[PDB]
């Protein structure tokens, strides 16, 4: 048994990381005081769901996660929170002024102070690690933490912990949510500083989940407890296969093998379904064909991209609950027919995929109905590269006129990062462009 | 009111389309960049499609469909009845082509049907097309395949050999060669839509079989016939025929009409084209939509077969049909999405 | 269409279905660039009370 | 935990700050005597921003009083919640500046600052994590804007890495009580350029429209407009005072609002259904300052509503607006209006919207004022009042030229395409 340590950071890291918890416990059937009835060794155990949770002697169980933030407000509803229970303070970290939407007052003015005493709480958790897979780094690429802070950790983290994988689960702006006029300056500075540091990355536009949550969940105005509750199932679906027992990406290092032949496109596109309301009493439960059929529908990505106008790498399905492979393969013959999906000539025609009977579990009380069979879908296709497309495009409009960018100098940083930023994203566009397109 | 930006200013088509739209005093035009608009008139390359359909609460309409270059390229096309079960390789009503590139390749496929009709004494006059020369240049017609081999190399960009029609249907008087041209609009919902009315860009020269240096008789370009010729304007006003007076001349000199002989084989080959591509092109659950306007040349030969010769993804109109066409633009593509206050032009053809 | 691999447990299975066959920086680096970043700070916040001085 | 320091400066600041301090006691449920005793508890949440809390559970705001006469001092004190203010707070003098900027900047206003300071710091020690300043003042007297720019310049350098706010009340296009205003306010705007992170700019005149025309006040006085002023107030710092995470501090508020540093001057506005809200706050019969938001275009918008309403069709509202006059707000920002909500009515109103613009055609106003100012200079009339004070010629040519470039600089981006 190998572990994971899970890293939130800033306010939309943080608040992820609490509704993954949430769902974590649910799944694996631990109470918000860490107890775990099932769990028959006490203190102790190389069970695969101990990859994320630690035990004591008491027979609590406590999450692998650290959770940082610059300013109070956002940690100090976990300390007071359902699972309040569940951490122990050192896990918790706190600073007093927030980095306000500014990438380089998070990274060079506050980054600095605060760096060396969050790597310190990280080492106490790696101490107690027999085996260490890696790091997962939820975090934001709008905020002023999410952004500056998290590529300067994901630095330090390479150097710390040199050979070992880190993952990122990143949240892409989108401006209906949006708290910043300057969010696009904030993901290109840390997407760049970050590429070379990141081994996979999961991209979630905000805007994606948004519409998802107000077209089959009928919410008129999504919140970020709605679009949470929405993420942690695509983030458990992911992370599941490292929790339970399996022999499809049981390690960081599969994801990466698996999923990226090219280190630098390492962003897969997520695809979850099926998403239905609670509200309604009940519908017909779907197949698995109409279920998988919906993976390839873009309403239901995490990123709003036709990956029709792309090339895949690689595929994986995962399923959870009453999934039978030979209900599989009839659905993936059937769909190849119907569908435009075109492998790169360097890579094989194929889907690695995975199931799990546990069926999907969701919150009490939540928006969202519980379901015996569901999937989810990771594909890196070139069509993501739309995303960065679109973000750069902000990038440009605004840094014509030099606009907000005496924030960032007056914080340390040189225009020239700008400048060297926006052209790593360039070369990131047409190394997209070169594997996707004829 | 609605908001639109045009981004092709080159567009005659559709310049007249914004002309209407102001007109209605229901649309406002913004400018090239502003990204808050309903309706955008792109340009002809590297449109980004990538960030429409992403401004909220804003329905997004853009006049050209991701994926079209497949069909409307002349090497893109050839690769695409191939490579096509719909299409199939044994394709009656497109010519037996070949995609070759200078200095994924197929001239050494081209040279075994060369010698295989040459071998049965067969005629061998082969043309040789791309979509880089333009203006009645680029395009060279032999019997010998040396001649033509040796004429791509001398270029660096990709062509197409394909057989030439050596038997047309030649128009009398004249005894001169021609093409037909159809206008098709294809919607947000897929839905196929052929203009009632084509046109017949003219030679105006007598069809010479014997000899291809001459380029006037062969090639019927609206461009080439007004540039390389005297008798251009004699038979009809700027080589354009139009088809009530075609469908008269089939009646009166072959006792047929151009909706049998003709325009019905038109409907099957704009049908089978446009319903091969509509999985990797279609919007209908996409977050933004799509239409476009596709302009369709063919030839017919003495047998009066209808073959397909190209396809372009941005053509232009005839001068007088602007009026009726762009109005027709409007109301089927434009007003279906966003609706004004408050017979038909079109032939829908059905799958 | 093969089938590969195919992994089983009690919690679920694994496999693979193929359909066709084909045809950093050092810590002293980063500490440097965090002081630059402090001393342009400085500089500017230097140039800032000299005028207000003045 | 994120501490604000209130300053007012002169008559016209320390007037509109008692009624400031008045809206948002009632709206936190605090009564004169600084005793909390209201009904829900988001009241308190935030309440540490703009008040101490001392022995007693009771509030006191953390502001300061400030003028060089001790006439407007004695009715502040006599107000309704004039008992609530620290005493210690109020540094006075006795001379007045008689509308010299050079009085209060200089000499009568320079032996007083130290005192200011005194109290500034005490207030600032105080505080978990000091945020930034704000000050209420006008730019045509001597005490406000002459003194006032000066705290600003001594607050900078003892804080230099604090935010500072400012409510300035601007001289009017064609209503005026002091002759020589356009130096005054020359001089001020040369300082608030420099020293300011965020400005809004109220004038009297659009004020006084507004009391006349829409509220039917049929004499309206500055006690009629100062509550304009204050029910603004409240509006535009909403965000900062209740839970809330757009704008929730002064620092990313400015980040948001300020695309070029010099560039910080802006449009309140106030009102009065949803889309019935919506089309008010964006109406020039709404704005505060006399610069016509269809004569520029915005940089930036922020937008507060206050109340309960559906999210649902304020959100779908506010890009109507937008959508519909494109023409207005710079292609070269994407997604420059940001709005938030705060479930807190205002007293009077179940439902309200506050308007915060930085717009182009703020350069009217500075024009306006250059005018003046040149046709006053160039016959150096008034002039002696302030030379005999020991000002240079050179430090008003300046103060000119910096708002000229400044008028120049608002065109610049007034016009600039993708
Ligand atoms: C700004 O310069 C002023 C010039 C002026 O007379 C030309 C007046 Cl009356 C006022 N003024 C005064 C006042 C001031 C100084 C001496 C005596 C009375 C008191 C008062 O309550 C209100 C509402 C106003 C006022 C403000 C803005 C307007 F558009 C119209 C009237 C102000
Ligand atoms: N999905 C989701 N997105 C969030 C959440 N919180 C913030 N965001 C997004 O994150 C961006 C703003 O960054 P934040 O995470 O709030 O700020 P931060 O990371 O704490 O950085 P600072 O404000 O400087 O401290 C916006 O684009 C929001 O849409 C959340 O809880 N869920
Ligand atoms: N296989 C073939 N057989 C007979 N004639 C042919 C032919 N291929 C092309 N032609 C002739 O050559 C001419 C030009 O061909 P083509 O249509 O490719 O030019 P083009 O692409 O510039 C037309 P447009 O300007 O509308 O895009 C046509 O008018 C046609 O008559
Ligand atoms: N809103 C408002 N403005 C005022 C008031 N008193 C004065 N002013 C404005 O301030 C200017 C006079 O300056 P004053 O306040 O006396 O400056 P001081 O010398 O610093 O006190 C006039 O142009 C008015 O517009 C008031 O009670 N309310
Ligand atoms: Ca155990
Ligand atoms: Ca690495
Ligand atoms: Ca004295
Ligand atoms: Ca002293
Ligand atoms: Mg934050
Ligand atoms: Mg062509």
């Amino acid at each position: 048994m190998r572990e994971c340590i899970s890293i939130h950071v800033g306010q939309a890291g943080v608040q992820i990381g609490n509704a993954c918890w949430e769902l974590y416990c649910l799944e694996h059937g631990i109470q918000p005081d860490g107890q775990m009835p099932s769990d028959k060794t006490i203190g102790g155990g190389d069970d695969s769901f101990n990859t994320f949770f630690s035990e004591t002697g008491a027979g609590k169980h406590v999450p692998r996660a650290v959770f940082v933030d610059l300013e109070p407000t956002v940690i100090d509803e976990v300390r007071t929170g359902t699972y309040r229970q569940l951490f122990h303070p050192e896990q918790l970290i706190t600073g007093k002024e927030d980095a306000a939407n500014n990438y380089a007052r998070g990274h060079y003015t506050i980054g600095k102070e605060i760096i060396d005493l969050v790597l310190d709480r990280i080492r106490k958790l790696a101490d107690q690690c027999t085996g260490l897979q890696g790091f997962l780094v939820f975090h934001s690429f709008g905020g002023g933490t999410g952004s500056g802070f998290t590529s300067l950790l994901m630095e330090r983290l390479s150097v710390d912990y040199g050979k070992k994988s880190k993952l990122e689960f990143s949240i892409y702006p989108a401006p209906q949510v949006s708290t910043a006029v300057v969010e696009p300056y904030n993901s290109i500075l840390t997407t760049h500083t970050t590429l070379e540091h990141s081994d996979c990355a999961f991209m979630v536009d905000n805007e994606a989940i948004y519409d998802i949550c107000r077209r089959n969940l009928d919410i008129e105005r999504p919140t970020y407890t709605n679009l949470n509750r929405l993420i942690s199932q695509i983030v458990s679906s992911i992370t599941a296969s490292l929790r339970f027992d399996g022999a499809l990406n049981v390690d960081l290092t599969e994801f990466q093998t698996n999923l990226v032949p090219y280190p630098r496109i390492h962003f897969p596109l997520a695809t979850y379904a099926p998403v239905i309301s609670a509200e309604k009493a009940y519908h017909e439960q779907l197949s698995v064909a109409e279920i998988t059929n919906a993976c390839f529908e873009p309403a239901n990505q995490m990123v709003k991209c036709d990956p029709r106008h792309g090339k895949y790498m690689a595929c994986c399905l995962l399923y959870r609950g009453d999934v039978v492979p030979k209900d599989v393969n009839a659905a993936i013959a059937t769909i190849k027919t119907k569908r435009s999906i075109q492998f790169v000539d360097w890579c094989p025609t194929g889907f690695k995929v995975g199931i799990n009977y546990q069926p999907p579990t969701v919150v009490p009380g939540g928006d969202l109905a519980k379901v015996q069979r569901a999937v989810c879908m990771l594909s890196n296709t070139t069509a993501i590269a739309e995303a960065w497309a679109r973000l750069d495009h902000k990038f440009d409009l605004m840094y014509a006129k030099r606009a907000f960018v005496h924030w960032y100098v007056g914080e340390g940083m040189e225009e020239g990062e700008f400048s060297e930023a926006r052209e790593d994203m360039a070369a990131l566009e047409k190394d997209y462009e070169e594997v996707g397109v004829d | 009111m609605y908001t639109f930006v045009v981004r092709d200013e080159n567009s005659s088509v559709y310049a007249e389309v914004s002309r209407l739209l102001l007109a209605t005093g229901q649309w406002k035009r913004l400018r090239k960049d502003n990204p808050r608009f309903n309706l955008m008139l792109g340009e002809r390359n590297r449109l980004p499609f990538g960030r429409l359909g992403h401004e909220p609460g804003l329905v997004q309409l853009v006049n050209y469909y991701r994926g079209a270059d497949k069909l409307c390229r002349k090497a893109s096309l050839v690769k695409l009845i191939k490579t096509s079960p719909e299409l199939s390789e044994s394709c009656t009503w497109f010519p037996e082509s070949y995609v070759i590139y200078p200095t994924t390749d197929e001239r050494e496929v081209f040279l075994a049907a060369y010698n295989r009709r040459r071998e049965g004494r067969e005629g061998n006059v082969w043309i040789a097309k791309s979509s880089a020369g333009a203006k009645g240049e680029g395009i060279l017609i032999s019997s010998e395949a040396s001649e033509l081999l040796d004429f791509i190399d001398e270029q660096g960009q990709v062509h197409v050999i394909q057989k030439y029609l050596e038997k047309p249907l030649l128009l009398e008087p004249g005894h001169r060669k021609f093409d037909i041209r159809s206008w098709v609009l294809v919607d947000h919902l897929y839905n196929i839509y052929l203009y009632r009315e084509g046109v017949l860009r003219t030679s105006s020269e007598p069809y010479n079989s014997a000899n291809f240096q001459d380029k006037t008789c062969h090639l019927t370009n609206h461009c080439i016939q007004k540039e390389y010729s005297k008798n251009y304007g004699r038979y009809e006003e700027g080589n354009e025929m139009f088809f009530e007076e075609f469908n008269q001349y089939l009646m009166d000199a072959l006792n047929t009409t151009l909706e049998n002989s003709i325009l019905l084989q038109i409907k099957h080959i704009i049908r089978s084209c446009l319903m091969c591509i509509e999985p990797a092109i279609s919007t209908k659950h996409l977050h933004y939509q799509s239409f476009q306007l596709f302009g369709f040349d063919f030839m017919v030969d003495e047998e009066l077969k209808v073959w397909l010769i190209e396809v372009n993804g941005a053509p232009a109109c005839a001068q007088k049909l602007y009026a009726e066409l762009c109005q027709g633009i409007v109301d089927v593509a434009i007003s279906s999405v966003f609706p004004l206050a408050d017979t038909s032009i079109f032939i829908k053809l059905h799958h | 269409m093969e089938v590969i691999e195919l992994n089983k447990c009690t919690s679920g299975q694994s496999f693979e279905v193929i359909l066709k066959p084909p045809s950093d920086p050092s810590l002293e680096e980063i500490q440097k660039k965090l002081e630059a970043a402090e001393e342009r700070r400085k500089y500017q916040e230097a140039e800032l009370l000299k005028h207000l001085a003045e | 935990m994120r501490e604000i320091v209130h300053i007012q400066a002169g008559q016209c600041g320390n007037q509109i700050g008692a009624k400031f301090w008045e809206v948002i006691s009632d709206e936190h449920g605090i009564d004169p005597t600084g005793s909390y005793h209201g009904d829900s508890d988001l009241q308190l949440e935030r309440i540490n921003v703009y008040y101490n809390e001392a022995t007693g559970n009771k509030y006191v705001p953390r502001a300061i009083l400030v003028d060089l006469e001790p006439g407007t001092m004695d009715s502040v004190r006599s107000g309704p919640f004039g008992q609530i203010f620290r005493p210690d707070n109020f540094v006075f003098g006795q001379s007045g500046a008689g509308n010299n900027w050079a009085k209060g900047h200089y000499t009568e206003g320079a032996e007083l600052v130290d005192s200011v300071l005194d109290v500034v710091r005490k207030e600032s020690e105080s505080c978990d994590c000091l945020q930034g300043f704000q000050l209420t003042h006008s730019l045509g007297g001597g005490t406000g804007s002459g003194m006032g720019t000066l705290l600003i310049s001594k607050i900078r350098e003892e804080y230099p890495d604090r935010i500072m706010n400012t409510f300035s009340v601007m001289p009017s296009p064609k209503v005026s009580d002091t002759v020589v205003e356009p130096y005054n306010a020359t001089l001020s705007v040369h300082q608030l350029v420099e020293n300011t992170d965020e400005t809004y700019c109220i004038d009297n005149e659009a004020l006084y429209d507004i009391c006349f025309r829409t509220l039917k006040l049929t004499t309206p006085t500055y006690g009629d407009l100062n509550h304009l002023v204050s029910a603004t107030m409240s509006g535009v710092t909403t965000c900062l005072r209740f839970p809330g995470q757009l704008n929730a501090d002064l620092r990313k508020l400015a980040v948001n609002m300020v695309p070029f540093p010099r560039l910080h001057f802006f449009m309140p506005g106030f009102a009065p259904t949803v889309p019935e809200l919506t089309q008010q706050m964006f109406d020039s019969k709404n704005m505060m300052a006399a610069c016509d938001p269809r004569h520029g275009r915005y940089l930036t918008v922020a937008a507060i509503f206050r109340g309960r309403m559906s999210m649902k069709e304020v959100d779908e509202q506010m890009l109507n607006v937008q959508n519909k006059n494109s023409s207005y707000f710079v292609e070269w920002i994407p997604n420059n209006v940001k709005t938030a909500v705060c479930d807190i009515p205002p007293r009077g109103l179940k439902m309200s919207a506050t308007f915060i613009g930085n717009s182009t055609a703020i350069q009217e106003l500075f024009k306006r004022i250059s005018e003046q100012f040149t046709a006053m200079f160039r016959r150096k009339a008034f002039l002696h009042w302030y030379t005999g004070e020991g000002m240079d010629e050179m430090e008003f040519t300046e103060a000119e030229s910096n708002m000229n470039d400044l008028v120049s600089e608002y065109q610049q981006y007034q016009d600039a395409t993708a």
